[PDB]
């Protein structure tokens, strides 16, 4: 029985009905009485409704609330030029006539124009340029082509003033200053047939309507006034402002009865057109801007509308929410990935209402007999005639009892509960997640371990945001749309993103590592931990001394996998391609080779996988990884997500056992290179400062050879980074050969868990070379940057490489330029943040709208057609696989080894 | 030889003697002494309309800080009673006044123009000089450093200006427009004045002035300025050949003026078109003495000197289009001049002084004209003496320095005061900021120029977009103070160089400059850099001046000026350092002082530009013959927080940053006055502990006297995955007896207020009858007289002063002030006092007890940082086999990727420091070596690795790997979960958008941007987007007429729907909307925009 606003259709007002939307005429130029009681016919006049308690207004009655507020008015002695219309003013009367008011164009080219204008009107573009071009062509002709009058031509300054030089003896053409009265004149007589040749329509914008007359008064409630800590009652500077106008027109008003010399009304007149300008935009180009007493300019009614605090956005785009929290994060592995800790403080608070029906009476009843003060209990019941009450310890018996069907109860949240969970900023279509809730006893929120990449999140003192949805529609669209195990696909790539993050990596090394056995008992514990549903142990692989049974950590992990997975590809971890070589030549003379044989040619850096058994291979980043985890994207591609779910809630807690109780550190020796190491880093040092220096010498004595580039001195710096990048590697490669796997920070960066080697070769070797803006340190004194050397030298060492290592300790030379070097870092982040955000901003509200129809074409919201099949090929970019329309290797590899097997 | 012990114990007494705020304390004292005269004299005196009548300023003078009693009586006042009383530590400025009557001076009569706030132990405050048992008494902290100002209760800091150097020539390009610019920021009595000489392509000179629309002929104004004759013209300009052409060029091309009257009257022309013959050309004569350099003197004779100058930045543009000079970098901290308290302060001073005098005019003509001339000359000094308000001048002042909106447009200028801890106060002290705006990039700005060695840390710099335009001063600093211009000038006269106007710069001769501006010619300058060098070691001269002189330009430049940042060196002399050993062993003694040595000649401050000429020695060891200087102590580059850092040289530069950083905002005995001082937030930790590895430098400093932290037991292993991604896991065991145990102050603040009218507040239990009477429960602690009893525990909304406020916008409104929503905690302490108005003013605090909790942020002196992830109980911690139980575990993946080795050479030590009963050295620079904390674990009985073996908590058999273990120092940071956590189920609303309110204390909302709203757009849920945005926030309901669209106005009376505009009743219909949507329709329909709705069903 409700409508909706199908459409709107702006206009400009008019003085008509200006006059018959107002309630009252305020002409008294004061806001306030003695203990309240708003002036009559004043600024703050109860006509208009009323604000503060106690009061009703007259036009529609009612409390403060209730009164929705009336619109005012006050009619102006003498007309002035609205400042938004200025220019569109200023137009008009430069191509209309003064005489007739009619446009100063031929009737044939009127004619080929109204032609062209209803063709294809629905552009903008186009109807602009077809508006400027009769502009153009009005204003170059001088008589009216149907009245013999000398159109004078008409000058604009930018606060709205226009004086056209009006004719002067001897053709002098003395710039008469023109009045809004004048030009109201002008634009009355203007007809309607050639108003749409203008660029506006006869019935919701007239000419004549563009020159005010009688401006409106805003409602009460659209300007609150706000009591001070003295009771001031300071008002919106709207308030200010219409006080102003209402002073002075008042004065203009009694000076103009009064008949008194012109120069004085002409003065007046310009003082009140300034103060409307300020009304209407206090920013306005070419008026000074009207401060308060405090040197504070007013916030009008234009930059109300406008700014990031404006009215448009920030105020209807975002606002402040109910039913929402916010506290820092801590992980938490023992929970399911779609599962949040929510503190039990919060579910006190925050509430879901529910609707009492025949299932769920019991739980509803005992809930509310818990009260607000037990866990399990609610806060506020609503009865079916819709009157809310509260709970308390008096009438909880009562209330309990006189619940029944049609009830709502405004319960404590519960396990199972759905919730949206957001991190700021939020940059992509992962940041808001939801989550079942769980409850907690501690203050901070509970988040899995696996999920962070998605929120890009650390617990390093983040904070997150919470949102329960209240409507049972909004329950079942976060439910079924949001969550967690339906976006471990990427939108952006096709790829995992919700996959194992540093120890699941690392402790998956460790477990199926060649070499790794375990016992009975840390078998059975670690399995129990993990939470798999096993219930006898496999044969033992291999018994060690004093007859104990021993296990393979592949074994372990295989018990993780499903029955019928076949995947073989190349990890990170490969070193020696001949063994990979040999491996798939294997598999691939028959695709299933008997496993003996792959077990007698195993090798870590070829991970296979044999119907769920893993017979050679180690776990690294490229199993479950957070950028390409293959056996994730199989498992969640051939299965389904609550596999996949499955699969990550008992992988990522195997290897934490496995990492926790076998131990894993790193330490200050983790650097100790042996001294043939050290030696052969130091010769690879002074033979490139020795080149370094031969090169600066050839170029002092003129026998530098030019390269392509322009500049001789860009020609030495090039050739200088050059060699000072190429001893940097060097040195690192040496410093990773003398680096062997079992040092645990060279499992940390190999298997891609964390760091990589450039960490390693800067805490071992070098730091290198130093430099801003992709060129070495030159700022500083003339010639040096530093004082502690010679003017004129370009040494390696004089201008930011550093020949020292982060073990072996800086000088401080080398200390201030590795600081400079990280200043640039530092602000380099500071200022992408912002250019990247304006760019998405403008990216954002460019494609914001554009969706997929029923037909698998794309359209605009107008009906125009961006792509007459999406993508071009009709596939998700979320589904494909890795960017690719369908695998089809893979498809055809896992159907024959289906079928044959 | 000499060590770099021995420099340490020379370096150790600056500090020892000077003091780490002396930047302050000095410029204050100076303008103390001098700028208030200065000023005066200035200003000059009063000429009022009077017949016959005029008053002729004298001498000014301070008197004691005193505080006028609401009371008749005047007493004493100590910064304790106005931080407690809300008061204003401030001193009544006493000026002499000389009545000049018939051309007649009379005697003076002394009168009091207001009072002056006091800068907090300086020369002229009350805790000058006093030992610390008096300060002790007086109930301040004897290591408060002072140098702040306490305005209205609060303490506010005047932050250092970064400011370009004024009265000097800076050359830059702009390619735009291909022109070549050379600009000068003239200074005179506060006013700033931009004049720029700029070469086009066309090879003409045209001249910027303030007040001038448009740029002139250089030539052109050159004329204006006398000088007539283009030879002279060309003589100013220079002797090169080609620069003689291109001035012939420029006299060719403007040869239309030839008389100075001619010029006059265009540049009347330009600066006031339109108007009377005689009106143009005193307002080209008034712009042209007081807008073209007026540091160079605005009165009219002064025409030849300011057209010299503008001849030599001429030049200067010219020699710059040939190439012959290169682009001067701005950032180059020569051409950079800091703004100290005191020139801040004279500047406010000036602009409230010329307020005072306009209105003592006023006042005295105004008296003059309503009175007759019998009662005015009849008793001149009761008339002198009551026509003055001196409230003009002291309300002008405190509201300056309480906001800091400086008047001029300058913002930030006083920032309140941070009192965290000991670093964070001595921190804030020495800041220096860059008036640039922030916004911008400004790549350029923020960099880390060369020229800040020793002036500027370069590692303390704030994280988001205040990096690099926020620096603090290096340990080794020194910000001068200026000395008497004309003295240096006779001086420098009597040395030999003939005056300017004598001869013409001759390429064989060296131009000399005197704070930029030009005063003379010689022949050797060398020699005479050489005799000004040797009279200022001998000490015939002031320690301030610096002399420089480049080659390539032949030019000498003399700086004498204020806000230089200069860095003491030791003077080496043929190779050979004239600080001797017994030099340092009279410093020991005591027996010798830093001055003395300053004195002696043995060592000597350089500023940026002496700098340039001088070739330094970083190590004692270094010397060659070619060295000019020897570095003190290469550690004292760094600010005052980055010392903290033990072994800084081995970390990441970003890591070591953040903790600097992060070091002002740790738990401490921040100050011993932390149980009597009244302060909005604090914290106070149970156990501080001075670190193990410690910089020599915070023994010397005080840090040690006030630690922020404790001494963890650290081991770096993997633990059930709950200390993952910069996480850490914390025994329960440890906790429990006393480990990073902290307490949280907190000071409420109530006033009787005195309304006009009798109308008062008062303090009482609010019986039930008060509107806003809120329940009894809240009033059950509360004493008869309305105060709340100490040591009673309050749980949040509970009150703690009841007050009652008058019904006026037969009632009483309840204004009590209570706890806020979300805290809790035990009443402290209750302090009644007497405002300064004469009302009652009452402050409450009330400590809160923090344990340790989940969530807690930690954080260690090389940038670690991390939340408590899990606590353990100790029987489930492993434990080594030597007995240690870990009391903080760190995950292993944190050291790589973050580059901090220093942590782990730290943690070494720490623990060879407790076997060995010593604390270890960990200076900067000159710190133990790690191979030597290596050899002495081992020595020890312990793996030289660190290593140890341990035994699984929960298993109870041994770890297969050997693990990592130490002492390391942490923090506890004050983000603090509880004071985080934030809920809102329904709330208040706002009054114009209806919407949740902002902010944890009101019971505000969170925020759902625009970005939230494009997400959840992304994922596809409409009615979820509905539901968030509209549903539980403004809802509203129209009825709009279904042809004009108009907003259909119901009347209650009639109970009858109707549109107004359009007088339609037929078919009005009821439609769903926000009320910002509604406010937004009102607000186009304020001005002429009229929307018309069409409606449609669903
Ligand atoms: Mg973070
Ligand atoms: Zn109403
Ligand atoms: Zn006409
Ligand atoms: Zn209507």
């Amino acid at each position: 029985m409700k409508k909706v606003i199908g459409s709107i259709e702006f206009g400009i007002l008019s003085p008509q009905e200006i006059r018959k939307m107002s309630a009252v005429e305020v002409t008294v130029p004061d806001t306030y009485d003695d203990d309240g009681y708003p002036i009559e016919g004043g600024v703050m006049d109860k006509r208009m409704g009323v604000i503060d308690p106690g009061l009703r207004c007259e036009t529609c009655g009612g409390r403060a609330g209730e009164c929705p507020g009336h619109f005012g008015h006050i009619e102006l002695a003498r007309p002035v030029i609205h400042v938004g219309f200025a220019k569109t003013i200023y137009r008009i009367l430069e191509s209309t006539c003064r005489e007739c008011g009619r446009i100063k164009l031929t009737d044939e080219e009127i004619e080929e124009y109204m032609k062209k204008i209803e063709l294809a009107r629905n552009r903008r573009s186009e109807f602009n340029e077809i508006i400027k071009e009769i502009h153009k062509k009005a204003k170059e002709r001088m008589v009216c082509p149907h009245c013999g009058a000398p159109q004078y031509p008409i000058k604009f300054e930018k606060p709205t003033i226009y004086w056209e030089i009006r004719k002067d003896e001897q053709g002098n053409e003395y710039r008469h200053r023109l009045m809004p009265t004048e030009v109201r004149d002008w634009l009355e007589k203007i007809p309607d047939k050639d108003l749409p040749l203008l660029g506006l329509d006869p019935e919701k914008s007239r000419p004549e309507w563009m020159v005010l007359t009688v401006l409106p008064v805003p409602p009460v409630t659209a300007r609150p006034s706000i009591t001070l800590e003295t009771g001031i009652r300071a008002e919106d500077d709207l308030t200010h402002k219409l006080v102003d106008i209402i002073r002075i027109n008042n004065r203009l008003k009694q000076n103009i009865e009064a008949g008194a010399p012109q120069l004085i009304i002409e003065d007046l007149w310009d003082l009140l057109q300034y103060h409307v300008t300020t009304y209407i935009n206090n920013e306005a180009p070419g008026v000074p801007p009207a401060k308060h007493k405090s040197g504070r300019p007013l916030k009008t009614l234009a930059q109300r509308l406008k700014g990031k605090e404006g009215r448009f956005r920030g105020n209807l785009s975002g606002k402040r929410v109910n039913f929402s929290a916010r506290t820092v994060i801590s992980p938490d592995p023992m929970i399911s990935i779609n599962e949040v800790g929510v503190p039990v403080e919060v579910a006190m608070e925050l509430t879901v209402p529910e609707k009492v029906t025949e299932f769920n009476i019991e739980r509803l009843r005992k809930m509310v007999l818990n009260g607000p003060d037990k866990y399990p209990g609610a806060n506020y019941v609503i009865d079916p005639e819709g009157r809310r009450r509260r709970i308390m310890d008096s009438n909880k018996e009562t209330l309990a009892n006189q619940l029944d069907i049609g009830w709502t109860v405004e319960r404590h949240l519960m396990d199972g509960d759905i919730v949206l969970f957001n991190r700021q900023p939020s940059l992509h279509r992962m940041s808001i997640m939801a989550h079942r809730v769980r409850v907690m006893p501690y203050r901070t929120f509970r988040l899995n371990l696996a999920v962070c990449p998605p929120y890009n999140a650390d617990f390093d003192g983040d904070e997150m945001n919470l949102h329960v949805p209240q409507t049972e529609e909004a329950q079942a669209e976060a439910r079924i749309l949001m969550e967690v195990q339906n976006h471990i696909i990427s939108p952006r790539y096709g790829g995992p993103i919700i996959g194992g993050i540093q120890d699941h990596i690392s402790g998956g090394y460790l477990l199926t590592r060649e070499g790794a056995y375990f016992t009975r008992d840390e078998v059975e514990q670690m399995l129990m931990f993990a939470g798999v549903d096993i219930t006898e142990l496999p044969e033992p692989d291999k018994y060690d001394e004093n007859g104990n049974p021993l296990w393979s950590g592949k074994t372990i992990f295989s018990l993780l996998l499903p029955e019928d997975l076949t995947v073989w590809y190349r990890n990170k971890l490969c070193d020696e391609p001949e063994r990979c070589e040999a491996l798939e030549k294997l598999i691939e003379e028959k695709l299933m080779p008997d496993p003996e044989e792959v077990r007698k040619l195993a090798y870590d850096g070829f991970v296979y996988i044999q119907n769920g058994k893993l017979l050679s291979g180690a776990i690294d980043k490229k199993a479950y990884g957070r950028e390409d985890g293959i056996i994730l994207d199989l498992i969640v591609r051939e299965y389904g997500v609550e596999r996949a779910r499955q699969f990550l809630d008992q992988v990522t807690k195997l290897t934490i056992w496995v990492i926790t109780h076998k131990g894993f550190t790193t330490g200050i020796d983790d650097e100790d290179l042996p001294e043939e190491a050290r030696d052969r880093i130091r010769e690879i040092i002074r033979e490139a400062e020795e080149r370094v220096n031969k090169l600066i010498e050839a170029y002092k004595r003129g026998e530098l050879e030019p390269l392509p580039g322009k500049s001789l001195e860009d020609t030495l710096e090039s050739l200088i980074m050059a060699v000072l990048a190429e001893a940097r590697d060097n040195a690192g490669a040496v410093a990773e050969k003398y680096l062997g796997m079992d040092n645990h920070t060279v499992i940390m960066a190999k298997t891609g868990a964390r760091g990589k080697i450039l960490n390693i070769t800067q805490m071992a070797a070098l730091l290198g070379q130093q430099s801003i803006r992709g060129k070495r340190l030159y700022r500083g004194f003339r010639g040096r940057v530093l004082s502690h050397f010679k003017p004129g030298d370009l040494g390696a060492r004089a201008k930011g490489f550093v020949v020292n290592s982060y073990k072996s300790g800086l000088t401080p030379q080398e200390y201030f330029f590795h600081a400079m070097g990280g200043r640039e870092g530092l602000v380099d982040t500071a200022v992408r943040t912002a250019q990247s955000g304006y760019m998405q901003r403008r990216l954002i509200n460019a494609l914001q709208d554009l969706k997929v129809e029923y037909d698998g074409t794309v359209r605009s919201p107008e009906g125009i057609i961006v792509q007459f099949k999406y993508g071009e090929d009709g596939v998700d970019p979320m589904k494909s696989w890795r960017g690719k329309t369908v695998d089809v290797d893979r498809i055809i590899v896992r159907t024959l080894l289906k079928m044959r097997g | 030889d000499v060590t770099p012990d021995d420099l340490w114990i020379v370096m150790e007494s600056y500090w020892q003697e000077k003091g780490l705020v002396r930047q302050h304390l000095d410029s204050y004292n100076a303008f103390i002494e001098r700028g208030l005269q200065e000023v005066v004299n200035e200003f000059g005196g009063i000429k009022p309309d009077i017949p016959d009548f005029e008053v002729k300023f004298g001498k000014i003078r301070v008197g004691e800080p005193e505080f006028q009693e609401p009371h008749g009586q005047r007493k004493p006042l100590y910064p304790m009673d106005a931080r407690i009383r809300n008061l204003t530590y401030a001193a009544p400025l006493y000026l002499e006044m000389i009545p000049v009557i018939k051309g007649v001076e009379q005697d003076p009569v002394e009168v009091r123009i207001g009072e002056l706030p006091i800068m907090l132990k300086s020369k002229v405050c009350r805790l000058y000089g006093l030992s610390d048992e008096e300060l002790i008494k007086l109930g301040e902290d004897p290591k408060d450093p002072g140098g702040y100002f306490i305005i209205n209760g609060s303490e506010r800091v005047i932050v250092s200006i970064e400011d370009i150097a004024p009265n000097r020539t800076l050359v830059e390009k702009d390619e735009r427009q291909e022109k070549y610019i050379a600009k000068v920021f003239s200074y005179r009595h506060g006013y700033r004045a931009l004049v720029a000489v700029e070469r086009r392509k066309d090879g003409i000179l045209y001249v910027d002035i303030p007040n001038v629309p448009k740029p002139v002929k250089f030539v052109y104004v050159m004329r204006a300025l006398g000088l007539e004759r283009d030879k002279d013209i060309v003589e100013a300009v220079g002797n090169d050949p080609e620069v003689q052409q291109i001035m012939f060029d420029n006299l060719e091309d403007a040869s239309d003026i030839t008389t100075q009257q001619e010029a006059l009257e265009f540049i009347g022309k330009l600066v006031a078109p339109g108007q009377a013959r005689e009106y143009r050309l005193k307002r080209a004569e008034y712009v042209i003495d007081n807008n073209l350099l007026p540091h160079m003197g605005v009165s009219p004779e002064d025409r030849i000197k300011k057209a010299y100058y503008l001849g030599m930045m001429a030049l200067k543009v010219i020699e710059l289009s040939l190439g012959r000079r290169p682009e001067d970098d701005k950032d180059h901290y020569a051409n950079k001049r800091l703004r100290l308290a005191g020139d801040l302060l004279k500047d406010l001073f000036r602009v409230a002084f010329s307020q005072l005098v306009k209105d003592i005019q006023y006042q005295m003509t105004k008296t003059y004209q309503r009175k007759g001339d019998k009662y005015t000359f009849g008793n001149i000094h009761r008339f002198i003496r009551n026509s003055i308000r001196p409230d003009v001048l002291t309300e002008r002042i405190e509201h300056a320095l309480a906001t800091g909106a400086w008047p001029g447009g300058r913002t930030g200028v006083s920032q309140l005061l941070d009192r965290t801890n000991y670093m964070s106060t001595l921190s804030h002290l020495r800041r220096v900021t860059s008036p640039l705006d922030r916004e911008q990039p400004h790549f350029e700005a923020r960099d880390l120029h060369g020229t800040h060695w020793g002036r500027i840390c370069p590692t303390e710099t704030p994280e988001g977009p205040n990096c690099g335009l926020v620096k603090n001063l290096a340990l080794m600093a020194q910000i001068t103070t200026a000395v008497p211009e004309e003295e240096i000038r006779e001086y420098l006269m009597s040395l030999g160089i003939v005056p300017i106007e004598v001869r013409r710069p001759d390429p064989t001769l060296w131009r000399v400059y005197l704070n930029g501006v030009l005063i003379g010619t010689i022949e050797d300058g060398k020699a005479l850099v050489q005799r000004i060098r040797q009279d200022r070691r001998s000490g015939k001269i002031s320690d301030v001046i610096n002399v420089a002189y480049y080659e390539d330009v032949k030019e000498v430049y003399v700086n004498s000026d204020d806000g230089r940042v200069r860095r003491p060196l030791i003077i080496v002399e043929n190779g050979v350092p004239k600080l001797t050993k017994e030099h340092v062993q009279a410093v020991k003694e005591g027996r010798l002082k830093w001055s003395d040595l300053i004195k002696m000649g043995i060592i000597e401050y350089l500023d940026a530009e002496e700098e340039e000429n001088a070739y330094v020695a970083m190590w004692p060891w270094e010397v060659t013959e070619e060295h000019t200087h020897l570095e003190l102590m290469p550690a004292a580059i760094l600010g005052l927080p980055a010392s903290l850092v033990p072994y800084p040289e081995h970390n990441a530069a970003p890591r070591n940053t953040y903790g600097a950083g992060m070091a002002k905002q740790s738990l401490g005995l921040g100050w011993a006055n932390f149980r009597i001082r009244v302060d909005t937030r604090g914290h106070l930790l149970h156990y501080p502990q001075i670190p193990l590895v410690n910089s020599r430098i915070m023994k010397a400093v005080g840090y040690e006297d006030r630690p922020a932290g404790q001494n963890f037991v650290v081991a770096v292993l993997a633990y059930q995955g709950y200390n993952m991604e910069d996480a850490i896991i914390i025994n329960k065991a440890s906790i429990e007896r006393g480990l990073a145990r902290s307490t949280f102050f907190r000071t409420y603040e109530a006033e009787e207020k005195k309304y006009l009218g009798g109308q008062t507040d008062k303090f009482e239990i609010p019986d039930p009858t008060v509107r806003g009477y809120r329940g009894e429960k809240y009033y059950r602690n509360l004493d008869e007289d309305g105060l709340i009893f100490p040591e009673s525990k309050v749980e949040g909304k509970d009150v703690l002063v009841g007050r009652t406020s008058p019904p006026r916008f037969q009632e009483r409104r309840e204004t009590s002030v209570a706890v806020r929503p979300s805290e809790k905690g035990v009443v402290d302490k209750v302090i009644i006092t007497e405002t300064g108005d004469g009302t009652k003013l009452v402050k409450v605090t009330v400590r809160d007890l923090r344990i340790p909790e989940l969530g807690d942020k930690f954080a260690s002196r090389h940038g670690q940082k991390g939340v408590i992830g899990l606590i353990v109980p100790q029987e489930d911690m492993p434990w080594t086999e030597s007995g240690i139980v870990p009391d903080l575990i760190v995950n292993p993946h944190g050291i790589p990727s973050r580059m901090t080795v220093g942590q782990l050479i730290e943690a070494i030590g720490g623990k060879v420091a407790s076997l060995k009963g010593r604390r270890v050295d960990g200076t900067a620079f000159i710190g133990e070596p790690e191979e030597k904390l290596r050899k002495e674990l081992e020595e020890l009985g312990f793996k030289h690795t660190g290593r140890e073996i341990m035994y699984d908590g929960i298993t109870g058999k041994r770890l297969e790997a050997d693990i990592f273990i130490g002492v390391i120092y942490y923090q506890r940071l004050h983000h603090m979960v509880a004071d985080k956590i934030h809920a809102r189920s329904r709330g208040p609303v706002q009054v114009l958008t209806k919407q949740p309110t902002e902010g944890r204390a009101r019971e505000g909302g969170l925020r759902f941007g625009e970005m939230e709203r494009d997400v959840l757009v992304g994922h596809g849920a409409a009615m979820l987007l509905i539901e968030r945005l509209l549903e539980e926030s403004d809802k509203t309901e129209v009825w709009v007429c279904e042809n004009c669209g108009h907003i259909a106005l119901e009347d209650k009376r009639r109970r009858r729907v109707y549109c107004p505009v359009c007088g339609e009743e037929e078919r009005i219909s009821k439609v769903e909307m926000s009320y910002a949507f509604k406010l937004l329709l009102d607000e186009l329909k304020a001005m002429v925009i009229r929307p018309k709705l069409n409606l449609s069903e669903r």
